[PDB]
């Protein structure tokens, strides 16, 4: 896959997200140069998305799929699986690799 | 540059405020040249 | 060409198109503004703006192929142009046709400040000038920010581009956001 | 046709009708009596430093002096000029009674013309450029209010302002306003009669179409009269040839021209009604308005 | 390298450049450019804005810029929509319409302006949280979301503390002047009032801060010597209160 | 809302002197944010 | 509610007590009749006056705000009236629809402070579409007038007026529907007639844009409304006559650009102006005499409004013009554009122009009772109309054979194109003109007309009564 996962704090290693499940995750996304561009911990609101519906970018969804319950890990989404030639104008420049410090809070 | 500036016209409309329509009446005399102009007196019209 | 005569003429002309002091009384200030606008109109009608632009072009051509004197002459020419078009909507509308010329001359280090002054005058006064601003011009202004340092007058010009006397121009806003922020 | 009684309609439609009636009947009458009634005394009331009324008048003067092309609508000026005019317009007899009425009027007028209202009136008439608008109407009413009775001080102030300032825009605007004044027209009257005959009820604007803006005409010429009131020779002459100004406007001839236009319209109306036996109500109404305007011009 | 923001208290060049940067931020997202507002939420976020509005050692120009930036990104669009639809009164007819009364009791004493039940029809506004992991514009909905419960409480607290330190003898007004202390907070309060965020108790607190004797069951801002900017803000607040009274009268007429 | 900082290691008195506030990078300089300290945070080795 | 009528008013006094009490309480609330303030009005007035007395305000905006607020404190009833004039009570069933309508209207209003562009144009087009599709728009026209929808759309149109024709088309369709809804909306839009006619030359050339131009909005303002038609001023008609005269001299620039032959006049927009004048004159099956006289005078002053055929010098006559148009139609080289959506055919355009002109003139003819009453103006107008077009031309035009569909031997229906041929729609006005003017009064004339003109048409209609051809257009 296009995402490289580097563990930070381990989870249970047994409970993984499944189809038709909401993954309540607290994340912090920054550019490859160290410039932060998003963080759900600043807003005090965990981000919820459902696997298999293609709500989020591909790299983020794959990384959360590999992650287990209560696990904090670093996901490196390359431009292939995170925007690419066209990024978020004014936030994410084109052809930018993204790094997310993602914690899988809940599987409900 | 354009030679057409040598021509004189009775152009009307917006030309009564421009500076291309200002003429100076210069009598043919050096002393008392700033005095009243009489009918039939010879002068020169200079374009400012 | 007599350089001293040109310098004295440019200084006298810049002092000729001098706005009244803000401390002046309202009636006197309005009379001075009316006379100044009349003189600006009289000079513009006789093709003095075109003459100033041609003089600037010739000076730039000469410099491309007494350096301090000619630099002062060019700066005085830009100041005179701004004084001619400052606060006069008709003159700024007339100058709107030379946005490409102005922005192309933004790049040079010597001419950047006078060009910025003239451009800000045009944008403030001419309301249609903001309609002629394309992506290339916005990128040129942002590159001026990038190459000359952190000068806040460029940011003032960009703000002027975004909002046009209460009406928002979405194209300018989007261009500025996409080209200035992500980097 | 008693098939749609009020008890057979939804409450919201009946409530809309109730609101229309409530605005039209109960509140409209009340609005005229009480408006700005307790404000002007407090503005003039005392607590080098200008009064609040002096400050608002200076604000209006500064707005008038600023150079533009059209007098943009300004509800604040309209409301405050109306308020000031109603301030001055306070409302056989003994000699002492009439003298006291005269003194009271002079004092009320001096409350305003000592704070720069004469110059404000002149500047606002100059700034109109010749286009009728609510600001011009209020300006003429205020000028009449502060000139009523032939106020010599206000006339001197106005003449000094017009001569010292060399204000030629005042007379250009006066000429334009006079040339824009409306007279009786038979075409609109015939159209109104046709609409009435077919059955349509003529609206107030339609009625006013025949002789349009007669109140403004009478205000304009009352103002011009009050400038010469009391045999003010300086203002009688200045209205004919404005010596010292770049351009001169003759107001005597302008009034005569409007008089000729109005006379021709009145003769046309008389020719219209010569064949008929009696004059209907609309004809009498329009004749009365035309006669009022003619009396003012005379 | 990074310094503290408060070090801009003595670096006028960087202070001016950053103040004009904040002005540019407010300009690009002006007049409902919601896309650029979402983009700007990736540069200045809620934590920074709350810190900036609460911080007392910030220079006045930066303080004003941060208040304006918060209002532009999160609050300006809703206020503008509320102001467009304000001179018309579309009232549905129900029992709640009938319940409105001209006076709150039999004593016939005026109630507090802006307090009560509103029966006029006012469309709501839609906010969406600025998430940059979501693909597509469907998630984005008008201006970015802000809590609006923390914000209004913080605004009331800041106004209260500002008024309690409004003596003429004080020598360290927040921001460097009384203008830089009061105008930002008053602009935020007016924006939140027009948006209809404050409930009855918040409006009661604001009225007591304005004039305690008139609106009772300190001296007050109106009786305090204020610059002309604070006077403009006070005039705007009073205009809103007058509008509230007029709407109350219209609704009472309709119920009767 | 930002990760807790906790590094342990060695430092040299020659040039390791962190002042509270802002410094290199994005501030928050600890053990391993210059070339005089050598730190460890459980996952990475920090120096420079 | 009129309580001053005494016994005339059927309201019991027990009910009247409630209204009197409420009115008194409301006037007390509105402040209508050195103490410390006790209400908001007193507080505001005292504060403004104290600020004005304490210091000389050096800011113009603050002065304006202070004195606006102070004056507004003493105008409670006026503001209350102006607020009630914009109040509207709806039913609880329409709350959702009205909320959607208000949301769309607010989105449209907030785009009046944005420079027009493609995205803004799409937003406004979709907003107007949503508003028009809303039930409350045509169920509560009074609500639309209260909300000021037409004023907002007029502001948008004034801003656009032309690099955004689609926005203009959407605004014009919306305003036409607005006028069609209620007579009040029609009278409201009548106020913009002068501006609408000042820009009446927008979008006329494009055939697919009919009903989506400012001229169409102007026509919708004055259409089957006798009161408004009687209100038309002479300069308003003079503008349309000037546009028509211009159309009668210069060829259409758009048609020339698209490659159409340069016939030397624009027979496409002239028809549009003739249609507007027809709406102005003829109201509800009865011509308006005043507008008829004005229109005839204006047209006669400028003969080019009649087109090349009816010009005095060189004119070939109406019948010659129609026959030339038919000749053009039969020849593809003279009507269709050069080889190098709703293609405009020159022959049919010319025929339509002349039919519209003759229809307008025939509708301008005086009513019979006016002529019999001895009015000089009616006789003068009828004489002018008779001098313009002789009965020979009318009878010749009515006699021109038509090309109707025929049933092929193979069993397929061959239907001639009805957009590039002489059609019965071009004979109806003549029968009108030949009837209102030149009234049929002689048996020999009627029999001649029936023998040459009407009988072949009746025979053709009978012949087209087969099972296949009967349903063709
Ligand atoms: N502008 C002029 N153009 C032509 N002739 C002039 C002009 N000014 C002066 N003269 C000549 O001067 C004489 C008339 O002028 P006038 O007698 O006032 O001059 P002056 O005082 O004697 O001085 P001068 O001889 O220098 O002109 C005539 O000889 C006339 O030709
Ligand atoms: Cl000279």
């Amino acid at each position: 896959a296009g995402v490289e996962i580097e563990t930070i704090s381990p989870g249970d290693g047994r409970t993984f997200p499944k189809k038709g499940q909401t993954c309540v995750v607290h994340y912090t996304g920054m550019l490859q140069n160290g410039k932060k561009f998003d963080s759900s911990r600043d807003r005090n609101k965990p981000f919820k998305f459902r696997i298999g519906k293609q709500e989020v970018i591909k790299g983020f969804e794959e990384g959360a799929a590999q992650m287990s319950l209560g696990q904090r890990a670093k996901l490196t989404c390359t431009p292939d699986v995170a925007y690419g030639a066209t990024g978020h104008p004014g936030v994410i420049p084109p052809n930018a690799t993204l790094i997310f410090d993602v914690e899988l809070l809940n599987l409900e | 540059n354009d030679a057409q500036h040598r021509r004189i016209f009775y152009e009307a409309g917006g030309a009564g405020t421009r500076a291309r329509s200002l003429w100076r009446v210069e009598p043919l005399r050096i002393s008392w040249s700033g005095s009243n102009i009489r009918w039939g007196q010879a002068f020169r019209l200079r374009h400012i | 060409l007599p350089i001293q005569e040109v310098l004295q003429t440019l200084q006298d002309l810049i002092a000729y198109f001098q706005p009244p002091e803000e401390e002046m009384q309202h009636e006197d200030k309005q009379n001075k503004l009316r006379s100044l606008k009349n003189r600006q109109n009289l000079f513009k009608e006789e093709g003095m703006l075109a003459l100033v632009l041609n003089c600037i072009d010739r000076l730039n051509i000469y410099n491309s192929v007494s350096g301090m004197a000619w630099k002062e002459i060019l700066n005085l020419l830009y100041k005179l142009l701004a004084a001619l078009i400052r606060g006069n909507r008709n003159n700024c509308a007339q100058f709107s046709n030379n946005l490409d010329w102005l922005i192309s001359k933004l790049d040079r280090l010597e001419s950047s400040s006078g060009i910025l002054e003239v451009l800000h005058c045009i944008l403030i006064e001419s309301p249609e000038a903001l309609n002629l601003i394309a992506e290339g011009h916005i990128k040129s202004i942002i590159s001026l920010l990038d190459k000359h340092g952190r000068n806040h007058k460029v940011l003032d010009v960009l703000c002027s581009l975004c909002l046009c006397n209460g009406v928002a121009v979405r194209a300018n806003q989007n261009l500025i956001c996409d080209n200035l922020l992500p980097r | 046709f008693r098939m749609a009684p009020l008890y057979n309609l939804p409450r919201h439609k009946i409530n809309n009708f109730f609101l229309s009636t409530f605005q039209r009947v109960w509140l409209e009458k009340v609005n005229e009596k009480t408006q700005y009634d307790r404000l002007i005394p407090i503005l003039m009331k005392s607590p080098k430093q200008p009064d609040p009324l002096h400050q608002i008048i200076l604000h209006f003067s500064r707005n008038a002096l600023t150079e533009r092309s059209k007098l943009e609508d300004d509800p604040l000026y309209t409301s405050y000029s109306s308020m000031m005019a109603k301030s001055c317009q306070s409302g056989e007899k003994t000699f002492e009674e009439k003298e006291m009425e005269k003194q009271k009027t002079l004092y009320q007028q001096a409350r305003l013309h000592e704070r720069g209202a004469a110059e404000m009136v002149l500047q606002m008439i100059s700034a109109s450029k010749g286009e009728m608008s609510p600001m011009v109407v209020e300006t003429l009413k205020l000028g009449i209010a502060i000139l009523n009775g032939g106020n010599a001080g206000v006339q001197q102030k106005m003449l000094d302002y017009l001569k010292e300032k060399k204000d030629a825009g005042f007379f250009q605007s006066l000429s334009g306003l006079m040339q824009s004044c409306s007279v009786l027209d038979l075409n609109a009257f015939e159209r109104q009669n046709k609409a009435e005959g077919l059955g349509m009820v003529t609206e107030e604007g339609t009625r006013e179409k025949v002789l349009q803006n007669d109140e403004f005409t009478r205000d304009l010429f009352r103002f011009l009269q009050l400038l010469c009131e009391g045999h003010n020779s300086d203002f009688q002459n200045f209205l004919r040839t404005q010596m010292g100004n770049t351009t001169t406007i003759n107001v005597i001839i302008s009034t005569v021209d409007y008089l000729l236009r109005l006379q021709e319209s009145i003769s046309d109306f008389y020719w219209y009604y010569s064949g008929k036996d009696i004059i209907d109500e609309s004809g009498q109404h329009n004749f009365s308005k035309a006669l009022a305007v003619t009396k003012q011009i005379f | 390298r990074c310094v503290d923001i408060l070090e801009l208290c003595e670096q006028e060049d960087l202070m001016q450049f950053h103040y004009h940067t904040l002005r540019l931020y407010s300009a690009v997202c002006a007049l409902g450019n919601s896309r650029v507002a979402y983009a700007l939420c990736g540069h200045v976020d809620l934590s920074q804005l709350f810190y900036a509005i609460d911080n007392k050692y910030l220079p006045g120009l930066l303080r004003s810029g941060f208040y304006d930036l918060l209002i532009s990104i999160h609050l300006a669009n809703a206020k503008e929509r509320k102001l467009m639809m304000k001179n018309e009164y579309i009232i549905p007819i129900t029992s709640a319409t009938r319940k409105i009364r001209l006076y709150p009791d039999e004593s016939k004493r005026h109630g507090l302006p802006g307090v009560g039940l509103r029966t006029c029809l006012k469309p709501g506004f839609r906010f969406s949280t600025p998430c940059f992991v979501v693909t597509g514009e469907e998630h984005q909905k008008q201006s970015p979301e802000i809590p609006l419960e923390i914000l209004k409480t913080k605004a009331l607290s800041m106004l209260t503390e500002a008024v309690q330190h409004s003596g003429a003898h004080i020598r360290d007004p927040v921001g460097g002047s009384v203008e830089f202390q009061f105008v930002p907070v008053l602009k935020l309060i007016g924006t939140l009032l027009v948006m209809g965020v404050f409930d009855d108790d918040d409006i009661r607190q604001i009225l007591l801060l304005i004039d305690p004797s008139v609106f009772g069951e300190v001296k007050g801002l109106l009786q305090t010597r204020l610059p002309e900017s604070v006077k403009l803000q006070m005039c705007e607040l009073l205009s809103y209160l007058c509008d509230c009274e007029l709407q109350h009268r219209v609704e009472a007429i309709v119920a009767f | 809302a930002e990760p807790t900082h906790l590094r342990v290691g060695w430092a040299s008195s020659s040039g390791y002197a962190p002042y509270p506030g802002g410094g290199e990078g994005w501030g928050g300089n600890g053990v391993g944010d210059d070339l005089y300290s050598y730190g460890f945070d459980g996952l990475h080795l920090w120096s420079g | 509610l009129n309580f001053q009528l005494g016994e005339n008013c059927p309201c019991p006094e027990e009910i009247r007590e409630e209204l009197y009490d409420f009115h008194e309480d409301l006037l007390i609330h509105c402040g209508v009749p050195e103490r410390c303030p006790t209400t908001l009005k007193e507080l505001i007035s005292q504060t403004m006056i104290r600020w004005a007395q304490e210091d000389q305000i050096q800011d113009a905006e603050l002065v304006r705000m202070m004195f606006s607020l102070l004056q507004r404190q003493y105008d409670s009833i006026g503001e209350l009236l102006q607020a009630l004039r914009k109040t509207y009570t709806i039913s609880q069933a329409s709350v959702s629809d009205t909320i959607n309508l208000l949301a769309a209207l607010g989105q449209i209003r907030c785009l009046l402070s944005v420079r027009m562009g493609k995205e803004e144009e799409l937003l406004m087009i979709n907003g107007l579409g949503d508003i028009m599709n809303n039930k409350v728009f045509y169920q509560h026209p009074n609500l639309m007038r209260v909300l000021g929808m037409h004023e907002t759309v007029m502001e948008v149109m004034v801003d656009v007026l032309i690099a955004f024709p689609k926005m203009v088309a959407s605004c014009c369709r919306f305003l036409c529907y607005f006028c069609r809804i209620s007579r009040q909306n029609q009278k409201a839009m009548f106020e913009h007639l002068s501006y609408l006619l000042e820009n009446s030359s927008v979008g006329l050339a494009s055939p697919s844009m009919r009903g989506s131009t400012p001229l169409d909005v102007a026509a919708s303002s004055v259409m089957d409304n006798n009161e408004l038609a009687l209100g038309l001023e002479e300069p308003d008609l003079e503008k349309v006559v000037t546009y028509l005269a211009g159309c009668g001299l210069q060829s259409c620039p758009m048609l020339l650009a698209k490659g159409y032959p340069d016939v030397g006049w624009n027979p496409i927009e002239g028809e549009r102006y003739l249609s507007f004048l027809r709406f102005a004159v003829f109201v509800n099956s009865e011509s308006v005499e005043e507008n008829a006289s004005v229109v005839v005078k204006l047209l006669i002053r400028r003969p080019e409004c009649f087109g090349p055929a009816l010009r005095g010098e060189g004119g070939n006559g109406l019948l010659a013009a129609m026959q030339g148009a038919i000749k053009i139609s039969e020849n593809p080289a003279l009507d269709l554009p050069s080889q190098g959506e709703e293609i405009v055919h020159m022959g049919n355009a010319i025929m339509s122009f002349y039919s519209a002109l003759i229809d307008l003139l025939g509708r301008c003819a005086p009513e019979m009772h006016l002529i019999q009453t001895g009015k000089g103006e009616a006789i003068r107008i009828r004489s002018i109309l008779r001098s313009l077009v002789p009965t020979e031309d009318l009878v010749g035009i009515i006699s021109i054979p038509l090309k109707l569909p025929s049933l092929n031997k193979d069993g397929s229906i061959s239907e001639p194109d009805m957009a590039a041929n002489f059609c019965p729609d071009h004979k109806a006005p003549m029968v009108l003109f030949l009837d209102r003017v030149y009234g049929i009064k002689d048996q020999t004339f009627l029999l001649h007309l029936l023998e040459v003109g009407f009988l072949p048409d009746l025979r053709a209609s009978a012949s087209l009564d087969t099972v296949s051809l009967s349903t063709t257009e």
